[PDB]
């Protein structure tokens, strides 16, 4: 045995499901219509909605 | 092949609808997604887009200024995105004054460790760096995602308005009294071959000159002094390799009356620019002269 | 055999509005759990509140 | 304009006959006004210090593998190139790769230098010409 | 007295890093790598005196 | 100097070898000579025999012995006899 | 709809086996010696320029002018070829040994990996085997030139060790997750005739530069207007520490050396990454030419 003693700190980490609760209507969310942008390459041409 | 197919006027590309138009037309169904007008269509000016670290992207959330990626041998982050002010950080040309500025808002453990790779190696920084282009968008994110372009004009999205480009005022360099109708901009890094210091000098130089040996001749007009400490140093100690005393490379051009002073602003610190509004990019490989 | 590959283009691209036609509203619905688990905190603090 | 220093001036009266031919393509050309002028002072000064540069950085090995070459090989190219050098197995006294490549990406360097005087732009990169040699056509403008 | 650590210790040395790997590491690096299996999970503990 | 710019068979054991070499200038006292000479003898001599690319005896345990490299029969019988005239 | 391309066909008959060898291949480069409308297959990359005497030189002169293409898609009937042009993208199969990154300078070489082999398999016919050129960054290629050219310097004394040792250490080639190696030069103890002349006039233009020099500082001295001239020729002075015929002579041969190396001396970009794709088989670069 030495002189000074050890504390270990260990952290953990679990996997787990939270649920949840909310009013009717709690907030409000406002959208739009989706738009696409054409980004060009030869081969593959890709659109981002 | 026939005569009135032949002699048939070209077709509108913005009056003909899109492949996603005729497609869901043909079918005849509807989707929630608004299809009929797809955006950046017409957009000659062909982008990319980067990732970089959060310690790098400061004076960058106004939109218009240059991006070089640079080399590191070490294997994983081998390659930073740095601005060009962080490479102006570096530079022996800019006033210790604006130094000083610049150094104070760079405060990241991001940029100091560019700077650190930057003067860390052998290679002199023409051999390591290399320009992608100038910068639209930003994305400001916990990492950000800049859009940058390869060739053609800077502009927002529907081509509301255009991007300028800027550049501190030490980096602002003409070699003429009066310009031209059109005048291109270049990079130029000029090597100070000196015993204590081998800091560059980083320019611009809007000038009309487009042919590269009237550009080289005025270049060594310019810069004799730096020839004659690289020519110093090559004979004064031997079995050393000097090489490339300065190096020249396109940019774009400019409207030539647009350019103007304005100023950039990142967290209440005032930074002067020349600024550049209808400019296209034009990109080029580093040329060298000695 | 250019009706078969035209038809099968078709299919392809309205297969592909329509896949990213849920996607979008999957990431709607994504976004918005996300915007509520943000400002939903934890069941002791309301309690002790 | 190397020959126009310290010459009598019949002696570019003798050079401007030899200079001013040039049959390229089997169709002759002349050279009009051979003279002085302070942009050709320019191109001369870059030369001669480009010269002196590549000079200094040739190794002893580049200096060498044209005698190391003409000891034992044999070609007419060989002859031709060797009349007009001058007249002065063992082992190189220091050789390392890392040092000379990167005395050969300077001497590279000084050999573009020295290239960019005469290679003056490409402006036009043709395709097809017309069977009269009348037309062409193009790209890269 | 260094050698003798490492070999007590079992870790080995650094074995040279080189500077820009030092401003990597400085920078942010995954030195250490996986283990050969593990069963229970990945592992956690610190330490303090 | 001379082994900094050679290049060897490979860049490791040899860069090993030199920077147990030059580390070891002189020593001060008496005593400390005789085993930084033979150890920078030993180094010197593997780093001559990578060099010439010759074997070498590597089993552990066994250091290389103290040898001439590719040299003439009299110049290392004028070794032995300058040994013997100064021993 | 269409667009200008290039339709290629075979003359050899082609296994399904084969059209789905020749389907891996639909972003790759293909040089072209003329731009046609309809070629034939016996001028699809570097076969026609396969030679056992020749060498890695004369294919990098060839490239400089060749036609480069891309394919677009093949077919049972016919195959399809798209020229490029300068300021637009298109994406390019990374067919060469090195993975690529974004922004990289990129540029065409010759195959160093000759004949035979694992990788050079493809499409390959009777008297016909169908090599691609390589694409690489640009700082490998002038690697690869500057190695190669020294290599060809030590031609002339491979029997002494200490050259082979060096040989070994510049045949090695590190880079980013690379360590490829290249073949050396020197075959049957000779050097092949384009890297030889190459080097030839290498090695002539040092040597007439180191002489005419002096006496041409010489000559402008006595017009000092610059004092990088007093400088320059301290250099030479500190450095040692004829018929005009002649002279004009050597002023063309040094011109003409010159000259023949000037392909070596300089490239060109040909793409620039835009864009790489995930597992680097392809990246979506802008044609630069």
């Amino acid at each position: 045995h030495p002189g000074f003693a050890l504390t270990a700190v260990r952290t953990d980490t679990f996997e787990v499901d939270m649920l949840l609760y909310s009013g009717k209507s709690c907030t409000s969310v406002i959208i739009n219509n989706p738009i696409v942008t054409k980004e060009e390459r030869d081969i593959s041409t890709t659109y981002h909605v | 092949m026939d005569a009135r197919a032949v002699a048939k006027r070209p077709r509108d590309p913005a009056d003909e609808d899109n492949e996603l138009v005729t497609a869901l037309k043909a079918k005849r169904e509807v989707n929630t997604i608004s299809v009929r007008y797809l955006y950046h269509a017409d957009h000659q000016a062909l982008t990319a887009r980067f990732f970089v670290p959060e310690g790098l992207v400061e004076f960058e959330a106004q939109p218009g200024a240059l991006l070089i990626r640079m080399e590191t041998g070490c294997d994983s982050p081998r390659h930073l995105y740095i601005s060009l002010y962080l490479l102006g950080i570096r530079a022996s040309n800019v006033s210790a004054s604006t130094r000083c500025l610049l150094e104070s808002v760079y405060t990241a453990s991001a940029a100091r460790a560019a700077l650190q790779w930057l003067d860390l190696g052998p290679h002199l920084l023409h051999r390591r760096l290399e320009t992608l282009g100038c910068v639209k968008t930003v994305s400001l994110g916990i990492t950000s995602l800049l859009t940058c372009v390869m060739r053609g004009y800077l502009y927002n999205t529907l081509k509301t308005e255009v991007f300028a480009l800027m550049i501190p005022k030490d980096m602002y360099l003409t070699w003429e009294e009066t310009r031209g109708r059109l005048q291109y901009v270049y990079l130029i890094i000029v090597y100070d071959y000196d015993g204590p210091e081998t800091r560059p000098g980083i320019y611009v130089l809007t000038s009309s000159i487009a042919h590269w040996q009237t550009l080289v001749d005025v270049a060594r007009g310019k810069f004799a002094r730096e020839r004659c400490s690289f020519v110093n140093r090559r004979i004064t100690r031997p079995r050393q390799i000097p090489l490339c005393t300065g190096v020249i490379q396109k940019l774009g051009w400019c409207l030539a009356d647009d350019i103007h002073t304005s100023f950039l602003v990142h967290k209440e610190l005032k930074l002067s620019v020349v600024r550049l509004d209808n400019f296209s990019v034009e990109l080029g490989d580093f040329r060298e002269f000695v | 055999l250019d009706k078969i590959l035209n038809v099968e283009a078709m299919h392809t691209v309205l297969r592909a509005l329509k896949n990213t036609a849920d996607a979008m509203e999957r990431g709607l619905i994504h976004s918005f759990l996300q915007t509520l688990l943000r400002k939903a905190p934890p069941y002791f603090v309301v309690q002790t509140l | 304009g190397l020959f126009s220093l310290d010459r009598s001036y019949e002696e570019v009266k003798a050079a401007v006959q030899q200079l001013q031919t040039i049959t390229f393509r089997d169709a002759t050309f002349t050279i009009p006004d051979p003279v002085i002028d302070q942009h050709l002072l320019i191109d001369m000064k870059t030369a001669c210090l480009s010269m002196s540069m590549v000079a200094n950085l040739a190794s002893e090995l580049t200096m060498t593998y044209v005698r190391k070459l003409a000891l034992e090989d044999s070609s007419m190219l060989l002859v031709k190139c060797q009349e007009l050098l001058m007249r002065l197995p063992a082992r190189p006294q220091h050789v390392s790769p890392d040092d000379e490549i990167a005395r050969l990406s300077a001497l590279f360097v000084m050999l573009r230098q020295l290239d960019d005087l005469i290679r003056e732009q490409v402006v036009f990169t043709v395709c097809d010409v017309s069977p009269d040699n009348k037309s062409a056509t193009c790209i890269f403008k | 007295v260094d050698r003798w650590i490492r070999h007590a210790a079992g870790v080995e040395r650094p074995q040279l890093l080189d500077t820009e790997t030092i401003s990597m590491l400085t920078f942010g690096s995954m030195s250490e790598r996986n283990a050969a299996a593990t069963v229970h999970g990945q592992k956690a503990a610190c330490e303090l005196i | 100097r001379r082994g900094y710019t050679y290049p060897f068979g490979d860049r490791g054991k040899a860069r090993d070898h030199l920077a147990v070499l030059d580390r070891t200038e002189f020593d001060t006292d008496v005593r400390h000579d005789a085993e930084i000479v033979e150890r920078a003898l030993v180094s010197a001599v593997i780093l001559a025999k990578m060099s010439v690319r010759e074997t070498l005896v590597t089993a552990i345990g066994q250091t290389e012995p103290i040898a001439f490299v590719h040299l003439k029969d009299t110049e290392v019988q004028r070794i032995e006899e300058n040994l013997e005239g100064v021993r | 709809a269409m667009e200008a391309n290039i339709f290629c066909t075979f003359d050899h008959k082609l296994s399904i086996a084969d059209v789905g060898k020749l389907t891996k291949l639909v972003a790759a480069v293909v040089p072209i010696p003329q731009r046609l409308h309809l070629i034939k297959h016996y001028q699809l990359g570097l076969h026609q320029f396969v030679d056992h005497t020749r060498g890695y030189v004369r294919l990098r002169g060839l490239l400089r002018n060749m036609t480069l293409t891309l394919m677009r898609r093949v077919e049972g009937n016919q195959i399809l070829l798209h020229v490029p042009t300068h300021g637009l993208l298109y994406t390019v199969l990374n067919t060469g040994p090195v993975t690529w990154e974004k922004g990289d300078a990129l540029c065409v070489l010759p195959p160093l990996f000759h004949g035979p082999l694992a990788r050079e398999n493809l499409l390959t016919l009777g008297q016909w085997e169908l090599v691609l050129p390589w694409i690489v960054p640009m700082p490998l290629a002038l690697e690869i030139n500057q190695r190669l050219l020294i290599m060809g310097l030590f031609s002339l004394d491979r029997s002494y060790e200490e050259v082979k040792a060096a040989v070994q250490q510049l045949q090695t080639i590190t880079f980013r997750d690379a360590t490829f190696t290249i073949p050396d030069p020197v075959i049957d103890q000779h050097l092949l005739i384009d890297m030889k002349t190459a080097c030839l006039s290498m090695s002539m233009v040092a040597n007439l530069a180191s002489e005419l020099t002096m006496t041409y500082v010489r000559k402008l001295a006595l017009e000092d207007s610059s004092m990088l001239l007093v400088k320059c020729q301290e250099l030479l002075m500190r450095l040692d520490r004829v018929s005009p015929d002649d002279e004009i002579a050597r002023l063309s041969a040094l011109f003409v050396m010159l000259r023949q190396l000037d392909d070596l001396i300089r490239e060109q970009v040909v793409f620039t990454v835009c864009d790489v794709s995930p597992d680097n088989k392809s990246a979506t670069c802008i044609f630069k030419g």
